[PDB]
RNA sequence: AAAAUUUUAGGAAUAGUUAAUAAUAAUUUAUAAUUUUGAUUAGAUUGUUUUGUUAAUGCUAUUAGAUGGGUGUGGAAAAAUAAAAAAAA
């Protein structure tokens, strides 16, 4: 309605899109807001084979006949860890690592830093539940160059698809405030060799060409013999 | 469960409230039948409204038939005075005294200066209106309301020879209004409603006796009847309350 | 059938003056306005609605036939209840014009005569309260539940609460021309018949008036200054028929018109619009008799001024010799950007005046003519976040990127705008992409969309 | 607006007119309570049920229907949220901010409302229950709030009514206020049964004027 | 129907779909090109 | 929206949806069998009629000698004839101002008629679909681009007003001498 | 969707589907996630031109009496750090609520301390916001904040009254918004600057020999993807932008 | 093909050239009444059913459709069929509410003539002038409460005669002597 | 006053209220005491509602909990049927219980 | 929201009930409402472009499909097998 696809155009069902519009459809359902998503049931999913031959125990067995060698703790210990990263690392495990919990660090998903798509998050201050792995994390976008004006909270950030890169020039103490960092049009004089711009917003990559080959021995232009 | 599911008298959209408003942001409660009870019910009457610079003047004079003695209505007024005071005697200063009962065909204000000469070519031109008129017989029952609750007065029913006065008012109306120019209230090419006031309540007063006439008090004889009287008498009156003991009269004309 | 009211004929007259053809409202005013009266001291003023409306006695709802008892609701019946307000002079104005539009000079002085005669020596008419109907009476909501300003944390949004991008284009200040005293009107007339006379100068010249498509733009037409002689002679009419009483009247949307047409008829830079406009000013303040305390230039008069730096620096652009720019001739950036400069010190000390997105292009596009490389800095430190804008901006903008020195700077700079453009809901327009398209062998930088493309070939 | 001071500015000439006859009532009708349709609609003053297209004298209004804000905390399943309802009388021109409580404090049917003193306020800044509607400007378009006592203590968890999700209601207060007449105990018909919207319905995050992911 | 593909990323799960659409890069620009063509 | 959801005519949004212009026929033995084009709603009831916007006409799927015009040694002529009434009113009506939408056989159709260019379905499976890359579209366009007012002037021309006035009738619809 | 014309269905009474009244509470962080994008865009204002009861010369005084009917919606600086007598300090040392004030502090004045005061009786606000040195903006001379010492000894205060547990309208920061430039860009070509003369023009375009670098070949993303982001509706980022234009999503 | 004999069909499926596409529904079936009850014994005191019972309504045999024209369309113009009545006023017990009496058309076309039947409304009458014999003009509206649909638009003519009956205290008209009839025998004696 | 208005569509009640005329029959003591009652309505209310508020939140307690209970919750053409009896008869005699009959009134 | 059209051979009373008040009243106010111009119960019956016969005002057919509420979702209850409606590449 607000912003079609193609504008209406209705030749099909399927010219529209898959959504309308970004906004809900209904207003009674304001949820259904296009967001963008993260593969939730493959990135939880942890691997409980790694748990295999380990001997865990549960939180409330404090009992002496029920608890273990301190070599057979040890090895649970790490089998658990192993466990919790055997995905990929979530944000509050990166971040309980960093100096200050990572504030001022620029946190980019796998998929926010490959093809013409360019994103990260400055994290502005973050609260850990009594569970770590859980919690709120706050911070700037950063997308192609372009900053948020206000902190936002992330999401997704219990999802373990996240990586860092440590830097003390980044670093800030808890007493002083996260600076939201230079949008690169407006506050930093724009410069080519600090840094070019991946993608813009008429632009789109050019063909790669094993691409082109597959589809087209797809289509059975070009032959693909048994 | 003792009748409809949603009474036919609840249902009610406001349209004075902004669309979409009721919908989702908030919803808006009132007491709606309030508003809506109508004419009828509250006793109001619409008057001839005057002009904001005629709104701004103090009416002079007035035109009145003069109500005979043995009357009717002055009977009844004077009964329905006695019940009044019996139920509540805030109302003592309100009422108009039974020797002041009148009723009004018009009013109007006449400055001071051009005073002679109003009321000469007024009395005059009067006199050519009812030449012609008898006598009129008319019948009150019924109170109603001026001025937002501030006047209660007795009505004069549209059933015998108020027909007449409907005329002969509309041509007095058309020579004072119309010919030399006159400040009535209202337009000339307007009629005024005949009315005999019977409680009232003036600036002054209005501090200590309120801002309207609670409708307690006459809701009973709101349909009463005062009966018939027949009128043979037009004056055009100064208001001056201290002269004669009734209201001081400038000009007459008798209907035979 | 339909009668036309007096608001009618109104609109009808504006139609005509647009379209410039006299032969249209001449056969309306012969047929519909000629009794149309002025209102004297022995008028009524706003007339009382007579009509009775529509009933039947019951012997008329009886004995009569059925289409003498059909009511649809017919214009005719309240023609004359529409009417008693007395737009009269406003009809008198247009009519003026018309006869100006359709270049003749006799009927136009008659109207015009007529018209100013009544002003001066005639009340004010009661003006009509707003038209139900027409424009609607506003009705309430609480404001609460509502996107905050800040609700996308990338720009600023506009609220149905309140307004944080600040106005796109300026406006005039002035309540509805009915609502005006009868010398107001006077003043209001002959403004509009200046508007008219400039109208008319880019419908026969749209060539010369159009910012920068020729190098025909910077210099006079002949048969301007016969022109600008009839506009001198009909604002010192003005001043010789109202006398004391225009100190006591907003001159605003007059000195703004005049100075628009000084600027665009006759081309006169900006600084000397600042200066007739200061002139015309200390007039004012002295036919009054007092102590002056004279009124600033009010914002829309200083975009005149702006408009006027703007059409002194502008370029004919891409010339077909693949030669860079045409420039008016004898033209110094010096002066130019000296006076915009302390011009635009002036507007910002004066505290009454609020600034548009319109005021501000003129300023950049100054910038951009002038070669001052700054075109950038003042457009993102000023506009870029707090306004809405054009693309206008960005088009100018561009012609200032590509004169830096080195390529990659040029390209960078633009890729940049375009994210701009995205970011802040700048739909960048097809001229601005032609621009951009232009150079792609240089730059390398693609305008337009997959799709489009695709589409397009 | 631009409608508000419009027809101000108009009122106010007319008002100043030196001639006017006055109107004639057998040409300005009143509205009826008889047209099409089902629902009962209640109009602008100026406005009519049938279609009149001459505009009609500006008639100072002597009736002004004031809207006053509340909050209130309305149950759903969830648990509580805080919610607005307006009340709307007719208070007389004139009026006193004093009788504008008795009339607004007369005309609110809901239980929970009136319990204790509120203070009308415009903007967060209190009216002097002195003096006159005149002064303060107020028009119909105004926006009045309303402010009870313990208002400013309902950032804590006291005041707030506690809902039977996180917290005990016991035989203290299950005979007491709005807990009892709720019927917290499920009956077959389900008790008065109570709008209920679910926990995920903003999300994690409730709702808010500004965007906040 | 949105055709799912036999290497769109396989969800493993017992309580849910076998499937979730996530595409390979490939199909990503594949579909990109088909949607063109019906653009046309 | 149907707790439990009717499994075997299912469609996109709540019924009745937007009006689709469809073929349709009650099934018979195939030597008698003629269908309807149809400007219906998505939603269909029990029987066709209920939600039935316009009628578009009769389609018959039977190839048939042309027996009306009288037999022309013209080669052409005299392959088989198929025969269709439509309502092309009705249809640029429906179609083009109340938007509707098009299922694919009613789509053939009106392709062979000239009304509309052929479907998205109708495929000759010899040539593949295109490839595309947008530096080479880029240079192509660039190449061919026409001038801004010319192609302002032409979407002015096909989507709003067509019919203009020239001078002339300018010239002869203004008033002349008495009121002029 | 659009919002429907009026609710016959449900009894008013019982208001049944509403949209919760947002109400701020200063006892969570939320409280300054509101206000500080406001105060930033104030200061801006008072940087470039003067708006008149921003500043005030000494702390305003009010009787007990019309406290609550002066007060809420105040807006004023000063030039010490003098905190309103009775009300009590509370100290705003978690860094979730210090975070929503980064802007301000990094691009204007740089923030130094923030205060919650809560009158005695408990039913006012004073938010207090203590700002160190001078702007990171550039003052003007006729603008309000010249007058003040504290910019341009070098710490001043912002002071902002309000009710607790009131809508995010009745804080009044909306008024502000009024729009001035900053003259500091062209302050170099006014007829009071001596480096005027330093300045030259760039009437034409350069000629140019070399195209712009190219871009690095593109590498495609290698995990998986969630599809096209135009059929899911999703602007280009999940940011910013219209979903019609699919710049900078993958591919 | 309706228009073919029985023996002269060939395909059922389809109208070779043109005409009406008609199924035969099969109206001599030989229906027939159960008989369930004595005739001693039947569960109604008012009327009792022994045979097959004549079902419809239009369909109904001799047919009464109804007739647009008469007095009532005859000086009105009516937006919708009943939106104007004339009447007279029977009855006022309910406040502001006036029972009229009016008569409308049914047309027999088997016979080619005119009945005039009568059917009563409630009126709104705000303001009470209404009194029991006026002829009074009514109009549909807004639903006001559960009957009624109309409101008096004007007295055409009002009840001289029963308002100084009024007047003087009377009722406006003699009430009715006898009552509905019964079925039994009244022995009621001085 | 005994018209009505053709164009307007206001009864013959509105244009005698506009005209400021009063046409009503005489009335004997039944219509009188009901209009006299009814007149007083808000007045009463006033003064329940100022002097008495405890009792007034009962009352209001019952009814706006009462409006969560009962049949019918919110209004649509089955439950805003002015004659529920009359346009639902097929419900008579099995599911529907309250009412033995079709018709209460004329139609 | 209404107006018209409404069946039984032998015919009597019907009832959470009318109208005013109002977001009232399991006990508000009243000389209430439906009916012999055929009611309410009770039988039969799927209602106002469809057939057959016939020269013809007639006689004689027309299926089928809307069966209350009880956390009330949804734009609209039409929501618990029984398609022949392509249902977001
Ligand atoms: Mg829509
Ligand atoms: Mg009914
Ligand atoms: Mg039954
Ligand atoms: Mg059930």
């Amino acid at each position: 309605r607000a912003d079609p696809l193609n504008g209406g155009s209705s030749m099909t069902l399927g010219s529209k899109g898959s959504k309308l519009s970004p906004e809900p459809h209904r207003r009674r359902m304001p949820w259904t807001a296009a967001k963008e998503y993260v593969p939730g049931v493959v990135l939880n999913a942890r691997d409980k084979m790694v748990l295999d031959g380990v001997q865990l125990l549960d939180i409330e067995s404090i009992d002496r006949a029920s608890q273990l060698d301190p070599l057979e703790v040890l090895r649970a210990v790490v089998a658990t860890r192993e466990y919790n990263i055997s995905t990929g690392k979530n944000i509050f495990q990166l971040a309980s690592q960093a100096t200050y919990n990572g504030r001022g660090q620029r946190f980019y998903r796998k998929e926010w830093q490959e093809g013409t798509y360019d994103k990260y998050v400055t994290l502005s201050a973050i609260d850990f539940d009594r569970d770590g792995n859980k919690g709120t994390a706050y911070g700037y976008i950063t997308f192609h160059g372009e900053t948020t004006t206000r902190p936002v909270q992330v999401d997704f950030a219990d999802v373990p698809g996240w990586y860092m890169d440590f830097v003390e020039e980044r670093a800030v103490p808890f007493t002083g405030i996260v600076p939201p960092p230079p949008s690169i049009g407006t506050d930093v004089p724009v410069d080519p060799h600090s840094y070019r711009l991946k993608a813009y917003p008429y632009y789109d990559a050019p063909n790669p060409p094993e691409f082109v080959e597959r589809l087209l021995k797809d289509r059975g232009v070009l032959p693909d013999t048994p | 469960e003792r009748g409809l599911y949603f009474p036919i008298n609840h249902r009610i959209v406001d349209h004075r409230i902004a669309p979409g408003v009721t919908v989702e942001e908030t919803d808006v409660q009132s007491r709606y039948r309030r508003e809506l009870r109508t004419n009828f019910a509250t006793g109001e009457t619409r008057q001839t409204i005057a002009p904001p610079w005629s709104a701004r003047e103090r009416p002079t004079h007035f035109f009145s038939l003069r109500l005979p003695s043995r009357n009717s209505v002055t009977l009844r007024v004077k009964e329905m005075h006695n019940h009044l005071l019996f139920s509540h005697q805030q109302c003592a200063p309100m009422l108009v005294s039974p020797t002041k009962l009148h009723i009004t065909l018009g009013v109007m204000t006449i400055p001071e200066n051009s005073r002679e000469e109003l009321v000469k070519n007024i009395q005059q031109s009067m006199s050519e209106t009812f030449a012609c008129v008898q006598p009129l017989q008319l019948r009150f029952r019924g109170l109603g309301t001026f001025d937002f609750g501030r006047v209660l007065f007795i009505r004069v029913v549209p059933e015998a020879d108020f027909g007449r006065l409907e005329r002969a008012v509309c041509d007095i109306r058309r020579r004072v209004g119309g010919v030399l120019g006159v400040d009535l209230k209202g337009n000339p090419h307007d009629s005024y409603v005949p009315h005999v006031t019977v409680a009232k309540i003036r600036p002054n007063q209005r501090q200590q006796l309120g801002d309207t006439i609670p409708q307690s008090l006459w809701a009973d004889y709101q349909h009463h009847d005062f009966g018939d009287v027949t009128l043979s008498t037009v004056d055009l009156c100064r208001m001056k309350g201290s002269p004669d003991g009734y209201y001081h009269t400038e000009g007459a004309v008798h209907l035979s | 059938q339909t009668w036309p009211c007096t608001a009618t004929i109104c609109a009808y007259l504006d139609v005509c003056v647009e379209a410039g053809e006299k032969t249209w409202a001449m056969e309306a005013w012969n047929r519909y306005c000629t009794e149309l009266k002025f209102l004297e001291p022995g008028e009524v003023d706003p007339k009382p609605i007579s009509r009775v409306p529509f009933s039947l006695t019951r012997e008329e709802l009886l004995y009569l036939p059925k289409w003498k008892k059909h009511f649809d609701h017919d214009p005719n019946l309240d023609v004359m209840d529409l009417n008693r307000f007395n737009r009269t002079r406003e009809v008198y104005l247009r009519m003026a014009q018309v006869m100006l539009a359709g270049g003749e000079r006799n009927a136009f002085q008659h109207f015009f005569t007529k018209l100013e005669e009544a002003m001066l020596n005639k009340p004010t008419p009661v003006p009509e309260p707003p038209n139900p109907h027409l424009v609607r009476r506003p009705r309430w909501a609480p404001y609460e539940h509502c996107k905050s300003v800040h609700h996308s944390p990338w720009r600023l949004q506009n609220n149905g609460r309140a307004l944080a991008l600040g106005p796109p284009v300026t406006i005039e200040d002035e309540m509805q021309s009915r609502f005006f005293s009868n010398d107001q009107f006077l003043v209001h007339s002959v403004k509009e018949v200046l508007r008219i006379v400039l109208q008319e100068h880019k419908r026969a010249h749209p060539t010369e008036c159009t910012r920068c498509k020729t190098e025909a733009f910077f210099y006079k037409t002949k048969d301007a200054d016969e022109t600008l002689k009839f506009c001198d002679d009909l604002i010192e009419r003005l001043f010789a028929s109202l006398g004391v009483r225009l100190s006591n009247l907003n001159t605003s949307s007059l000195l703004s018109t005049i100075l628009e047409v000084f600027r665009v008829v006759g081309k006169e830079s900006g600084a000397a619009l600042l200066q007739r406009a200061n002139e015309f000013l200390e007039r004012k303040a002295s036919l009054g008799d007092a102590e002056g305390s004279r009124e600033n230039l009010t914002a829309s008069n200083y975009l005149q001024v702006l408009s006027g730096f703007a059409d002194e620096s502008a370029f004919v652009y891409n010339t077909k010799k693949d030669g860079t720019c045409q420039y008016k001739t004898g033209f110094d950036p010096r002066t130019t950007m000296r006076h915009l400069a302390d011009v635009v010190q002036e507007i910002a000390g004066n505290p009454h005046v609020t600034w548009a997105a319109d005021m501000h292009l003129q300023v950049v596009e100054t910038m951009v003519g002038c070669g001052t490389m700054k075109a950038n800095d003042y457009f993102v430190r000023n506009v870029l976040r707090q306004f809405s804008w054009d693309s206008r901006f960005l088009e100018a903008l561009y012609v200032e990127y590509r004169r830096q020195d080195d390529v990659d700077m040029w390209a960078e700079l633009t890729k940049r705008a375009l994210v701009w453009t995205a970011r802040y809901n700048a739909p960048a327009s097809e001229r601005l992409r032609r621009l951009i398209e232009d150079d792609y062998d240089t730059i390398r930088v693609q305008t337009r969309t997959f799709r489009e493309l695709a589409v397009f070939q | 607006g631009h409608y508000q001071q419009e027809a101000f500015e108009a009122r106010k000439r007319f008002e100043e007119s030196t001639t006017y006859p006055g109107p004639i009532r057998a040409a300005t009708p009143g509205d009826t309570r008889f047209y099409s349709g089902s629902l009962e609609s209640i109009l602008h003053d100026t406005d009519r049920h049938y279609w009149r297209a001459v505009t009609d004298d500006p008639r100072v209004q002597h009736l002004i229907p004031l809207r006053i804000r509340f909050k209130i905390f309305t149950w759903v399943t969830s648990g509580w949220e805080q919610r607005m309802q307006v009340v709307q009388i007719m208070a007389p021109k004139d009026s006193t901010i004093a009788q504008v409580k008795d009339l607004v404090i007369v005309e609110n049917q809901s239980p929970y409302l009136c319990v204790s003193s509120f203070h009308l306020a415009i903007d967060g800044k209190e009216l002097d229950p002195q003096k006159t509607l005149g002064e303060y400007g107020i028009t119909e378009q105004s926006q009045i709030d309303a402010i009870e006592q313990n208002d400013h203590l309902l950032h804590r968890d006291d005041e707030r009514p506690r809902d039977w999700t996180v917290d005990e209601i016991t035989a203290e207060d299950v005979k007491r206020s709005p807990y009892k007449e709720m019927e917290m105990q499920p009956l077959q018909n389900l008790a008065p049964r109570y709008e209920a919207r679910p926990k995920g319905y903003f999300g994690r995050t409730y709702y808010s004027g500004m965007k906040q992911s | 129907r949105q055709i799912r593909p036999y290497y769109n990323l396989p969800s493993k799960s017992e309580h849910g779909r076998k499937m979730t659409g996530f595409l390979t890069p490939y199909r990503h620009w594949m579909w990109k090109q088909n949607e063109l063509w019906r653009n046309v | 929206a149907r707790a439990v959801i009717k499994r075997r005519s299912p469609q996109l949004w709540g019924a009745p949806g937007a009006p689709i212009i469809r073929m349709r026929g009650h099934h018979v033995v195939w030597k008698f069998q003629s269908y309807d084009l149809v400007v219906e709603h998505t939603h269909k009831r029990r029987n066709s009629d209920i939600r039935l916007l316009h009628y578009l006409g009769k389609h018959c799927p039977h190839p048939q000698k042309s027996l009306w015009s009288p037999d022309t040694p013209v080669a052409q002529d005299r392959h088989l004839f198929m025969l269709t009434t439509v309502d092309i009113d009705a249809f640029k009506y429906w179609f083009g101002v109340k938007r509707c939408r098009l299922s694919m056989k009613p789509w053939a159709l009106l392709a062979k008629a000239g009304l509309l260019p052929p479907s998205l379905t109708q495929n000759s499976k010899i040539m593949p679909k295109p490839l595309f890359d947008k530096e080479s579209l880029m240079r192509y366009y660039l190449a061919n681009r026409k001038d801004e007012d010319v192609m302002a002037r032409e979407k002015y021309l096909n989507y709003e007003n067509s019919m203009v006035k020239t001078e002339e009738e300018r010239a002869a619809e203004r008033p002349v001498a008495p009121y002029l | 969707s659009r919002r429907f014309r009026y609710n016959t269905k449900f009894p008013a009474l019982v208001s049944y589907n509403k949209l919760p009244w947002e109400v701020v509470n200063h006892e969570t962080p939320q409280f300054h996630m509101h206000v500080a994008p406001h105060y930033e865009q104030l200061l801006t204002l008072a940087a470039s031109s003067p708006v008149p009861h921003i500043i005030g010369s000494k702390h305003i005084d009010v009787p007990r009496e019309h406290r609550l009917r002066l007060l809420p919606g105040m807006l004023y600086l000063l030039d010490g750090d003098t905190l309103p007598g009775e009300f009590t300090i509370n100290r705003v040392l978690d860094p979730t609520a210090l975070q929503y004030y980064g802007r301000l502090s990094s691009q204007i004045v740089t923030v130094e301390a923030v205060r919650m005061l809560v009158p005695d009786d408990l039913r006012l606000l004073c938010n207090c916001i203590t700002f160190k040195g001078p702007l990171h903006l550039p003052v003007a001379p006729y603008a309000s904040l010249a007058s003040l010492r504290g910019a341009s000894s070098n710490c001043f205060t912002l002071y902002h009254f309000v009710r607790p547990n009131r809508p995010p309208k009745e804080l009044q920061l909306e008024k502000y918004y009024i729009h001035a430039p900053c003259v500091a860009p062209l302050s170099e070509f006014a007829s009071n600057s001596d480096e005027r003369g330093n300045w030259r023009p760039r009437l034409q375009a350069p000629k140019r020999t070399r195209r712009a670098t190219p871009l690095p070949a593109y590498r495609p993303p290698q995990s998986y993807l969630m599809g096209l982001a135009e059929r899911l509706a999703v602007v280009p980022g999940g940011c910013f932008g219209r979903r019609s234009l699919m710049w900078g999503h993958w591919f | 093909p309706w228009w073919n004999f029985q023996t002269e069909h060939r395909q059922r499926c389809v109208l070779m050239y043109g005409g009406a596409r008609t199924k035969n529904t099969h109206n001599a079936n030989h229906r027939v009444f159960i008989k369930k009850y004595k005739r001693n014994a039947f569960p109604n005191r008012t009327r009792h059913h022994w045979a097959v019972s004549m079902t419809g309504v239009l369909s109904q045999r001799p047919r009464r459709m109804p007739w647009p024209y008469d007095l009532t369309s005859l000086i009105f113009n009516q937006p919708r069929q009943g939106s104007d009545k004339i009447g007279y006023v029977v009855g006022t017990s309910m406040l502001k509410t006036a029972v009229v009496a009016t008569n409308h058309m049914v047309y027999y076309p088997k016979f080619n003539q005119r009945v005039s039947r009568t059917k009563r409304f409630f009126a709104h009458d705000e303001d009470l002038a209404c009194v029991e014999g006026d002829l009074v003009h009514i109009k549909q509206c807004r639903k006001i409460s559960k009957y009624k649909h109309y409101y008096v638009f004007s007295i055409l003519e009002p009840n001289v005669e029963g308002r100084e009956r009024l007047k003087l205290g009377l009722k406006a008209v003699p009430p009715p002597l006898f009552g509905y009839p019964v079925s039994r025998r009244i022995v009621k004696l001085n | 006053g005994l018209n009505g208005c053709v164009e307007t569509g206001r009864s013959r009640s509105e244009v005698a209220r506009d005209l400021g005329l009063s046409y009503t029959r005489p009335l004997h003591e039944n219509e009188k005491k009901q209009l006299s009652h009814q007149a007083v309505y808000y007045e009463r209310l006033a003064k329940f509602k100022m002097e008495q508020p405890e009792a007034a939140r009962a009352m209001e307690r019952e009814r706006f909990v009462r409006k969560f209970s009962g049949m019918f919750v919110k209004m649509d053409i089955r439950s805003g049927a002015p004659d529920f009896p009359s346009t639902y008869r097929r419900l008579l005699g099995t599911k529907v219980v309250r009412w033995a009959s079709k018709r209460h009134g004329p139609n």
